[PDB]
């Protein structure tokens, strides 16, 4: 019961409530998302400020 | 204040009761000895006097017992530093030769050693580094402090130390020859550091001693011969 | 002053203490071999700073934690004569440099910070790079109450100070402002140092910091800002050899003439390091229109420069009758201006590092070089004269030259070897100083046996395996201050004791101060024969004392320094002394069984 | 009087000793019974008005008694009151002193290697605090807890998260680079140091926000004092200390574990590489013979814990990824 | 339009700052004066 | 001094005051800490000394206000604002 | 480009009010000196 913290225990929090929604059901990917650029479009503002 | 003072003397009063009867003493105390021990400012003033009495009546009240001695074995440090003064009643107290045999660490061996550089003076403190020495199983424990280092106060004044001896003779410095006699003393024969340091200074002494005694004093005569 | 918010004090700044009430004085170190700070009662104040307190001058750090470090240096000092190995202690040693290194970097990433009261203050002195702490013992040694001042280079042991206002003016974490009489305490001594009302066997203007429960409010003093540094600029801290290119010097010797004297053996070349000593150093420092001997100059100076070995300035008679040597220099005629010289000037504000041309003050005259001499010499080879007029010229420009630190640094080391081992060397051949001095002078040679190789040693006596690294500009310190001739007078001294032979009454009898010192000698003068010829052209003086060579002490390799290097030139005047008939004479002399001394010198 | 008082609450929560309309006891109905009374509030003030220094090593010990195990209510119930009135940095500042002077203490302990010798009482102290700490910390995912790490007390009083970092920085002796961690490893001191290390660990686990500076970032050097366990071995090859080793070690990669949780962050696995040498997976390769060096065991790392010679290699191949 | 504005108005900054600087300097010059004054 | 003067539209009744650590070439700021006093048109150092009047006749403690023109950094004294609400009361 | 020279342009900007406040501040001075005048 000290199990393996929590991004594990996480899943096992969910089991008893049965209700599916932890899957990478369609959105995941793990694929790029690339969010460099919008870090650089805030630093941008900066010059604004 | 006054209060305090005249506690003071009335606790030296009660360790001299105390002593003349040891065991009873001890074990009828071992509780205000326990307290006075733990209770053990610079000024020349009303805490200066306690200081010193307190001392005093430790040094008799701390002599009757052994295994009561050995009950004030902690906090004992408090005077090793302190180098000079009142700390060395507490050390000549501290002796009975077996028990002294039984049980010294080396902690307090360069904390006289040290003490041999800095620390005041320590005219008696030679007398309380012999006592601690008190016995060849303490032999084996001086050849270190013998090893270490020479602190020693002009002691070995060859040509230098015999001109230094001719002031002496005009007019301390028979404290720094009983000093001396007191290293002589320790050294003893054959250890590894035993036997170097009994060769050194010996070689030194059979020149100079050999030649101080030609150029004589009396108290000199009386430890040369050690 | 267009302040907005600076003036307080700041880490990575140079300053110096100023003591008040009961005494009234710098704090310095006389000696640069030595240990005891000073404090002169009566010199210095507040609007008139005397000639030589450049050396008062004390630079600001941040902490430093002392306990790898401790450990290590614990473990090498030794008593515990064993559990060491190079699994444990040179495994130490890599894991104490690095990490002692980054103190260093550390030290230049605070350039700037407002200094509140109550932190670290980790003071630090400026010529001897040797910094001051207490320890937690009672080594007092004129006021027996628990303190000593011990200058430093490792020194993070209670070097750690606490600062605090002498009055309620200020609180615990305010900025500190120049002026504040401030009180300065050790953070483990818990005595705040103090200035001691004693004398001492020095000059008459000795004292010493005690620390006890009493206090000395210390106002500090200021005359330099931070972010300006060597930086390849100047300031009014620095040394330079003002070196020309006609003949790339200028001499500055004291005659016993009242005129003196600027030669210029025979050759100025590259303006190199190949120079005497004496005759170049000029310090470089800036008027700052305060009372106060002021710093960092920056266009417009209006400086003035003070020579090193004595204390003069500069001065001209314009037309009439420059090197003129002027002790005190208050007045307009010490007190120059220096011309642009391509640094085009409307307002450039900045001192830059190459070159300059001269003018004086007020009437602003042409300082130049002619081609007479002054004619007192006798017939020298070549000598020319500065004289100085106010025709302008671009000619007779003549370059700031830094010198660094770790030079200046050497020099007066040497020179307080001669203030030191020049003096005692006459009387304990005459008579009888303290016996712990003699342990003193030991380690005042054994500091210098590894100064003049250039590299901290390891083992004790282990001279042989550093020889291999020569640098001449050690040994032309060496050579061009008085030390070996101190030296070797020291010697005498010793030869003047026994016959006051050199084997019977000095080396069979005591065995312990003389063998050991002409040890401490013999390698000294062996250390100088491998590099130059200068060196060996004063073997023309020490013939004589291994001439006279006798207690069979160590002293016979320097024959083999004179001769092992094969001398053709130099044994022209050394085997041309001819005095070999007297020194195979006293192999010969040497009439007992050892005749391989004898056999070395025909081998020779 | 007041602590026997005390000492008799420790007792009440003892629970599982003694047994060989009646209510019967649950471990969780009997921390359930002292959260009912919720008189955490003993625990809640007695710090706040911390003097004795029997209380203050004594109301910690009878804080475990509202945590070890439970705490669901328990940690809801430190939560609120804890973030309640005014107390806070007279609170957590009070805890800060105890860290303080264990620091204090630890500089000045034990010098180096050429009836027993006997821990110092702040450092006896120091466990118990650690462990107290990490039992608040910890219940399974701490949410409020882990933010509570900072608090809004104005001052703030100090990061224990960080606070945490230089005590657990402090018995490693910090400045050791390296060999002299051997030279540093105390062995009847590493119990301290086990406890000392896990309570970290739990520090960290979950969200990368309050653990995820207080990894590398904290300007306190030691994140690869943290990783030097992972390093090498334990000089003194001791008995009871080769399970400890293993202990450590056990106790060492689940802190690099929690060190790279949440991916997509550069800098901060940066703070994992830039102490670490890329021939460590060889120096994991060796313990790949370490665990080929791994006798006749049948040891699967399931269910309640166990160190595996294999498995700590399996523990530090997780660094792989 | 920021560039040309720059430009123009950053030129005509850093030309003036000149005037003050040569005041400036004559002050220190009439101290040097001062002293010269016999 | 504490010369007890009634009408001051004169010199001798008006003051200048110090920066101490507020460096000042243009900072044009009140502020609220601690100041130090000079008077009027002479620049006059005010300080505190140690003798009293002696009129008292062996009070324990006393100590009188004495103002002369050396310049120090010792005799500074706060500007301590006092609240409203206590003046009113 | 703007960063760089609205740093230098501000800069010189800022340090010339300064010279305004001395010749500002000897004013009020000279009404002083006046009143102090005997």
């Amino acid at each position: 019961s000290t199990e393996y913290t929590g991004p594990e225990s996480y899943v096992a929090e969910m089991i008893r409530e049965r209700n599916l929604d932890w899957f990478p059901r369609m959105r995941a990917m793990s694929l790029v998302s690339s969010d460099s650029e919008g870090e650089q479009n805030e630093l941008r503002n900066l010059q604004e400020k | 204040s006054y209060n305090y003072r005249v506690v003071k003397e009335i606790l030296i009063r009660l360790s001299k009761l105390c002593v003349q009867e040891s065991a009873s003493v001890r074990k009828s105390r071992k509780q205000q000895q326990r307290l006075l021990r733990n209770m053990g400012k610079a000024e020349d003033t009303k805490m200066q006097e306690i200081m010193r009495l307190a001392h005093e009546f430790l040094q008799n009240f701390c002599a009757g017992n052994q295994q009561n001695q050995a009950l004030l074995h902690k906090h004992i440090n408090l005077f090793l530093n302190p180098g000079i003064l009142e700390a060395v009643t507490m050390q000549h107290i501290f002796m009975n030769n077996f028990q002294l045999c039984s049980e010294i660490n080396e902690r307090v061996v360069q904390h006289f050693v040290h003490c041999i550089e800095t620390h005041g003076r320590n005219v008696q403190y030679i007398k309380f580094l012999q006592t601690i020495v008190k016995i060849k199983k303490c032999q084996d424990m001086v050849m270190a402090e013998l090893v270490n280092s020479g602190e020693d106060v002009l002691v070995f004044y060859n040509d230098r130390a015999s001109f230094q001896t001719l002031i002496q003779m005009m007019r301390l410095f028979m404290y720094h020859i009983h000093l001396v006699e007191l290293l002589a003393v320790c050294t003893e024969g054959k250890n590894v550091y035993t036997e170097i340091k009994c060769n050194s200074l010996l070689p030194l002494d059979d020149i100079v001693r050999v030649v101080t005694h030609e150029d004589c004093i009396p108290e000199v005569k009386i430890a040369y011969i050690n | 002053m267009s302040d907005k918010m600076s003036s307080f004090l700041h880490i990575g700044d140079i300053c110096s203490l100023y003591a008040e009430g009961s005494t009234n004085g710098f704090i310095s170190t006389l000696g640069l071999v030595d240990d005891r700070c000073v404090v002169q009662p009566e010199a210095g104040d507040l609007n008139n700073p005397p000639k030589k307190f450049r050396d008062c001058l004390f630079k600001l750090c941040p902490m430093n934690r002392y306990s790898a470090q401790k450990q290590f240096w614990k473990a090498a000092k030794p008593g515990a004569n064993s559990t060491t190995d190079a699994v444990l202690l040179n495994k130490l040693h890599h894991a104490a440099d690095l990490e002692k290194k980054q103190n260093e970097t550390e030290n230049r990433k605070l350039l700037g910070t407002v200094i509140q009261y109550g932190n670290v203050i980790q003071l630090l002195h400026l010529k001897s790079n040797k910094y001051l702490t207490v320890n937690k013992r009672l080594p007092a040694l004129l006021e027996k109450n628990a303190m000593r001042v011990t200058l430093d280079e490792a020194g993070n042991e209670g070097s750690w100070f606490y600062i605090q206002p002498f009055y309620k003016l200020r609180s615990i974490g305010d900025s500190v402002v120049i002026g504040d009489k401030v009180v300065l305490n050790p953070v483990n001594a818990g005595q705040p140092l103090h200035a001691s009302s004693h004398q001492l066997v020095d000059n008459p203007g000795c004292n010493e910091v005690n620390s006890v429960n009493c206090n000395t409010s210390w106002k500090i003093v200021l005359f330099m800002k931070w972010s300006d540094n060597k930086d390849d600029i100047l300031k009014g801290g620095d040394v330079v050899r003002l070196f020309h290119a006609e003949q790339e010097k200028f001499l500055t010797c004291d005659e016993h003439r009242k005129k003196q004297h600027v030669f210029l053996r025979t050759t100025g070349r590259q303006s190199a390091t190949s120079a005497t000593s004496s005759k170049a150093l000029w310090e470089v420092e800036v008027v700052q229109h305060d009372p106060c001997r002021g710093g960092a100059g920056y266009w417009n100076s209006l400086f003035r420069f003070k020579h090193l070995a004595t204390g003069h300035y500069l001065a001209a008679e314009v037309d009439p009758d420059s090197l003129v040597s002027v002790p005190e220099g208050n007045d307009i005629s010490s007190i120059f201006e220096l011309d642009p010289t391509t640094l085009r000037g409307g307002d450039s504000l900045v001192p830059r590092n190459s070159y300059v041309r001269l003018r004086h003050l007020c009437t602003n005259t042409w300082v130049h070089s002619t081609n007479i001499p002054i004619d007192k010499e006798e017939e020298k080879p070549v000598m020319l004269k500065i004289g100085t007029s106010p025709l302008k010229e671009d000619k007779e420009a003549f370059a700031i030259v830094p010198v660094s630190p770790a030079e200046v640094r050497d020099l007066d080391f040497a020179n307080d070897a001669s203030k030191v081992l020049g003096s005692i060397a006459g009387k304990l051949e005459k008579g009888t100083i303290t016996q712990n001095e003699r342990r003193s002078v030991t380690k005042l040679l054994e500091d210098l046996v590894y100064f003049v190789t250039g590299g901290t040693n390891s083992g004790q006596d282990v001279l042989e395996v550093v020889f291999s690294k020569p640098n001449r500009e050690r040994q032309k310190l060496m050579r061009e201050q008085n030390i070996l001739k101190q030296i070797f007078k020291l010697l005498q001294a010793p030869f003047t004791d026994c016959g006051d032979l050199r084997l019977e009454e000095l080396g069979d009898q005591r065995h312990a101060p003389f063998r050991h010192i002409c040890r401490l000698c013999y390698r000294v003068l062996r250390h100088s024969q491998q590099d130059y010829r200068k060196n060996q052209e004063y073997i023309a003086k020490q013939f004589g004392f291994m001439q006279k060579q006798i207690g069979y002490d160590v002293l016979a390799e320097d024959t083999i320094t004179a001769l092992l290097h094969n001398n053709r030139k130099l044994l022209e005047k050394h085997i041309t002394a001819a005095e070999i008939d007297t020194f195979v004479s006293l192999v010969r002399k040497n009439r007992e069984p050892r005749f391989l001394d004898y056999l070395s010198d025909l081998c020779v | 009087l007041c602590i026997k008082v005390l000492q008799t609450l420790r007792e009440m929560m003892t629970k599982d000793r003694g047994y060989g309309s009646r209510g019967e006891m649950s471990l969780a109905e009997v921390q359930c019974h002292l959260d009912k009374e919720g008189a955490s509030n003993l625990v809640i003030d007695l710090i706040m008005n911390a003097s004795s220094d029997r209380v203050f090593h004594e109301s910690i010990l009878l804080a475990i008694a509202l945590l070890e195990g439970g705490n669901t209510t328990i940690q809801h119930s430190f939560f609120c009151r804890l973030t309640e009135d005014k107390k806070s940095e007279k609170f957590f500042k009070v805890f800060y002193d105890r860290m303080k002077v264990a620091q204090q203490e630890i500089k000045a302990t034990v010098t180096v290697n050429t009836d027993d010798l006997e821990m110092s009482a702040v450092i006896t102290i120091m466990q118990p605090i650690l462990r107290f700490l990490q039992l608040l910390c910890e219940n399974h995912n701490r949410d409020l807890q882990n933010f509570l790490r900072c608090q809004n007390n104005k001052t703030n009083y100090n990061l224990v998260c960080e606070t945490l970092q230089f005590l657990d920085c402090i018995c490693g002796s910090t400045t050791g680079g390296l060999g002299l961690l051997g030279l540093y490893i105390n062995e009847k001191n590493v119990a301290l140091i086990n406890q000392t290390l896990e309570s970290l660990t739990e520090y960290c686990q979950g969200p990368c926000h309050e653990n995820q500076n207080c990894i590398a970032t904290h300007e306190s050097n030691g994140i690869d004092i943290i990783t030097a366990l992972i390093l090498n071995d334990i000089n003194p090859l001791g008995k009871k200390r080769m399970d400890l080793v293993l202990e450590l070690k056990n106790n060492a990669s689940k802190l690099l574990l929690a060190i790279m949780e949440s991916r997509h962050d550069s800098e901060n696995a940066e703070r994992i590489l830039y102490n670490m040498r890329p021939k460590e997976l060889v120096e994991v390769i060796k313990k790949a013979y370490m665990q080929g060096e791994v006798e006749f065991e049948d040891g699967e790392n399931g269910e309640d814990g166990a160190a595996s010679p294999r498995n700590v290699g399996h523990n530090i191949y997780i660094l792989a990824h | 339009l920021e560039s040309t504005m720059k430009l123009v108005t950053n030129l005509s900054g850093q030309l003036s700052e000149l005037k003050d600087q040569m005041t400036e300097q004559r002050k220190q010059k009439q101290r040097i004066g001062l002293l010269g004054h016999p």
